[PDB]
């Protein structure tokens, strides 16, 4: 019994796709091997995503692994939910109950809020964007309403001088504490703008909210003098991760691009663990004596009324029942498909 | 023209608290200073006493680093005492 | 002689009625529009995609419809790629989207201007999901600039089953924070529920100030809260004193 | 214990009105009397001034026979003047 | 005050009026002596004007 899975990699996903291929090679049983069908597309575009998903579906894929933007996400959740096609993804968690979707990324809300309480922040500033969604914003707003926080919400995704302005009024109001909730790129940008006008001076505390804190370059503010705190999904001291890096740092840049680095992006690591999860899931499918093989041709995804394959539901369950140890830590999901039992490292940037 | 002790009180507590948010983490040491800022902004019946004395005392005797919010929230309902002497 | 798309969310009735009335009123001898209506769950992206393609393949010249905060990207993207014009009363887009004609005017400026008018340094803001957090993000930014103290409370994640109890609870906390001034940003239905709960716990008496962030304000039933004694302010997109609107109501009410 | 000027104000207005509803049609003539009852009940910082002076004056300058309710409702938000001098 | 002769047509306005005069009398304390239905009417009108 073979198995065919579709993939979707945004343009610029090079290292991610690399770790995908590495996960493909590393996790391989002789009885069956996954059959990736790769599609490069612009993920921010809903039409492109619709078309790619239908292209995979009609090709008779058992499961799909991919990414989504704040735009395309609803298209993915709705189409998966309608056609009963499982979707694995490193992309940001969804706010709500979405069936036939497995979100590899852990929810950051709890960690963040608990950290805010930890540093005892009664009042602070929050710089967000619209990229990964406003769920976190709603969270900090509600928790602020309950705990009587003075939080200042500023969307930095729609925008140089303005930054100087906001940091000026912050300096006058004496709010040092800031939370950056943004894309890696946006974070880098904001930090650059901080250093240029010298708001990285002593007395400031920054909280970077993302699982990527060490995955990016922290070298710029390292000498800044301001306290910085972050989140880490992958512990590089773990033997699993240690051996992974051991094999990863020795890879040829020719075959797998961006592989020769000593570290790896959390999205990429999640891609690898995603490969693991699909492998173990289908392993549990063939080991339980339930044959998954597609009854009829998938057909036209648009064909009305919809035509979901019933047996595919099993596959969904098979995924959600998976419990394994990957790079990201202990991996287990709930009925809705959200990560459960995850451990998030709390980091801090110091002189050393 | 018209000066009300009540409105002066609300203004007092508010300006103290609004001041203490500039000094966050150092608040316990700045309570008195911020109180004088409130006294001088909202005005007082007696320059010596300030806008609300009882509030100042309660706060100075409670406020701890990063404890501001709860401290103010518990001290603003206190009796101002006597505004004259 | 022209065929246009008719996407209507399930439960859209008065809207479709006014659509047919506009069809009869504006249909000339030169040509008549030939609507193909599709009723569907607009919140479902798949359904909207499928319906839109169903309209497209029939060779529709333009489409008129609605969208949710979910389906909107599917519509904007599909219209922009397939070059199909889309007209709609639904909420404006937070960016510049081609091949979309948004019938609804932008309310942000109006709202902020009203907040500035009443001189609100501190108030409460009740938002939910549907109309987007865009207005909320706006009022939050402007609050950051003008030093307003906004209290953001999501009323949309509150189930119809447990709603009364939680409303009384949050409004209790609101009373405790001493916030009289409140802004309701939601559909007419949510507004009615919230107002009902306000009257029930008697927050509609004098000293309280409410601002409805809906564009109708006269479209819902406010007569119950009218005699409470609390100030209420709103926005109106349809002026009932205009002769056009007057005669329209004359034919419409009959 | 500690006495608050604000709480004393609320008590003042309340006790005045509660007294004035005892006298009807003559209210305008008994306003001062009822004020001294509120002053002596709720206490004052200065016996001469009373609990809220501005309130007393506002009432004396407003209250008409059977005009009580509206007079009180318009006079209780007025500034107390000053409890000391 | 007899509330039983109150016309069903004019009842709302008459109630608003009556409670207005009661407000002038400064009467918070009220005794409703009526049938269950009449009581419900009176209470409804009390809540509408926020008494
Ligand atoms: C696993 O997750 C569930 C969900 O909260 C929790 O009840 C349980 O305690 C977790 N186990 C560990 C070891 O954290």
């Amino acid at each position: 019994n073979s198995i065919q899975i579709g993939g979707l990699f945004p343009r610029g996903a090079d290292q991610e796709y690399s770790a995908f291929r590495v996960g493909m090679v590393q996790f391989s049983t002789s009885e069956f091997r996954l059959t990736p069908h790769i599609d490069n597309l612009e993920v921010a575009n809903s039409f492109a995503v619709t078309n790619a998903f239908c292209s995979q579906f009609s090709r008779g894929v058992y499961a799909i692994f991919g990414f989504y933007d704040k735009k395309s996400v609803n298209t993915i959740t709705s189409f998966c939910g309608t056609l009963h096609v499982s979707f694995i993804t490193p992309s940001f968690p969804t706010d709500g109950t979405h069936p036939f979707v497995i979100q590899m990324r852990p929810d950051l809300k709890g960690a963040l809020l608990s950290l805010i309480e930890y540093y005892q922040w009664d009042k602070f500033a929050y710089l967000y964007d619209s990229d990964r969604g406003l769920s976190t914003l709603q969270a900090v707003l509600d928790s602020a309403a309950e705990k009587k926080w003075q939080v200042t919400a500023i969307n930095v995704g729609n925008i140089d001088e303005t930054y100087r302005s906001l940091f000026q009024d912050l300096e006058l109001k004496g709010e040092r504490r800031v939370i950056l909730d943004c894309e890696r790129d946006k974070v880098n940008d904001i930090v650059d703008q901080v250093i240029t006008i010298g708001k990285h001076v002593k007395g400031y505390h920054y909280i970077i909210a993302n699982l990527g804190f060490t995955d990016g370059d922290l070298l710029k503010i390292q000498f800044g003098g301001a306290e910085v705190s972050g989140f880490q999904i992958v512990d590089y001291d773990d033997s699993l991760v240690s051996k992974f890096i051991e094999r990863w740092s020795t890879l040829e840049e020719k075959e797998y691009p961006g592989a020769h680095t000593a570290t790896i992006k959390y999205t990429s690591a999640l891609t690898y663990d995603a490969v693991q999860v699909m492998t173990e899931a289908f392993r549990n499918l063939r080991k339980q004596r339930i044959e998954i093989s597609r009854r009829g041709n998938a057909g036209d995804c648009l064909a009305n009324p919809a035509v979901p394959w019933g047996q595919g539901v099993e596959i969904e369950r098979a995924l959600k029942q998976v419990q394994v140890e990957g790079l990201s830590g202990n991996i287990k999901f709930d009925q809705n498909g959200k990560r459960i039992n995850y451990t998030i490292n709390i980091m801090e940037l110091k002189t050393n | 023209g018209p000066a009300d002790c009540c409105r002066m009180k609300e203004c007092c507590t508010d300006r103290v608290n609004e001041c203490l948010q500039r000094y966050s983490g150092r608040e316990d040491k700045f309570v008195s200073f911020c109180y004088q800022e409130a006294t001088v902004t909202c005005g007082s019946f007696n320059e010596i006493v300030g806008c609300c004395y009882g509030y100042q005392m309660c706060m100075i005797r409670v406020v701890k680093p990063n404890s501001l919010s709860g401290a103010h929230e518990a001290c603003k309902t206190v009796s101002c005492g006597n505004p004259c002497a | 002689s022209i065929q246009i798309g008719g996407l209507f969310p399930r439960g859209a009735d008065q809207e479709y009625s006014a659509f047919r009335v506009g069809m009869v009123q504006f249909s000339t001898s030169e040509f008549r529009l030939t609507p193909h209506i599709d009723n569907l769950e607009v919140a479902n992206s798949f359904a909207v995609t499928n319906a839109f393609c169903s309209q497209f393949s029939r060779g529709v010249y333009a489409i008129f419809g609605f969208y949710d905060k979910k389906s909107v990207n599917t519509i904007t993207s599909f219209c922009g790629t397939l070059h199909v014009s889309f007209i709609t009363p639904s909420f404006p887009t937070d960016g510049t989207h081609p091949f979309v004609i948004q019938m609804r005017p932008d309310l942000k400026g109006a709202l902020l201007s009203l907040i500035e008018y009443y001189q609100w340094d501190k108030f409460a803001y009740l938002y939910d999901s549907d109309r987007g957090l865009s207005t909320l993000q706006a009022v939050l930014d402007s609050a950051a600039e003008k030093k307003w103290q906004v209290t953001a409370i999501n009323v949309g994640n509150i189930n119809n089953d447990k709603k009364d109890e939680t409303y009384r609870s949050l409004f209790q906390d609101l009373e405790l924070k001493g916030e009289r001034r409140v802004i309701l940003d939601c559909e007419r239905d949510k507004v009615n529920d919230i107002v009902d709960q306000v009257i029930t716990i008697g927050k509609h008496v004098k000293g309280y100030h409410y601002i409805i962030a809906n564009l109708g304000f006269t479209d819902g039933d406010l007569l119950k809260i009218q005699f409470g004694g609390a100030e209420v302010s709103g926005f109106q997109i349809v002026d009932y004193d205009d002769s056009l609107v007057s005669k329209f109501i004359e034919r419409w009410s009959t």
